[PDB]
């Protein structure tokens, strides 16, 4: 926190150089069914642009 | 006032009287986490604070 080798007497309040978090959760809802990129990208006709 | 160059006016009796004077000596002392306010405890933030 000084940047100095050397430190003199005092209160330092020091910033925090420590690591807390080690668990990494996902909460994502219950979907089954794949989206219908087939219907969407791969169809037999595709409307006009107006 | 009534003001004459012969004329005087003396106290013939007193009055003893307590006031409050109020000063203000100190104020809070306060400290700031300088990564906390600005990362929230983020990983990826502070790396651009070096
Ligand atoms: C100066 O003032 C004080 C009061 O401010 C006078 O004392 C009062 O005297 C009367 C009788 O004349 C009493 O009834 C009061 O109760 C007294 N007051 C107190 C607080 O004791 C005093 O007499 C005055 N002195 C002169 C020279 O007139």
């Amino acid at each position: 926190t000084l940047k100095s080798l050397t430190v003199e007497k005092g209160i330092y309040q020091t910033s925090n150089f420590r690591v807390q978090p080690t668990i990494s959760i996902v909460r994502f809802p219950n979907i089954t069914n794949l989206c219908p990129f087939g219907e969407v990208f791969n169809a037999s006709k595709f409307a006009s642009v107006y | 006032v009534a003001y004459s160059n012969n004329s005087i006016a003396i106290p013939t009796n007193f009055t003893i009287s307590v006031t409050t004077e109020i000063l203000p000596v100190s104020m809070t002392k306060t400290s700031v986490d300088c990564t906390m306010y600005i990362c929230g405890d983020s990983i990826e933030c502070s790396n651009l604070l070096l």
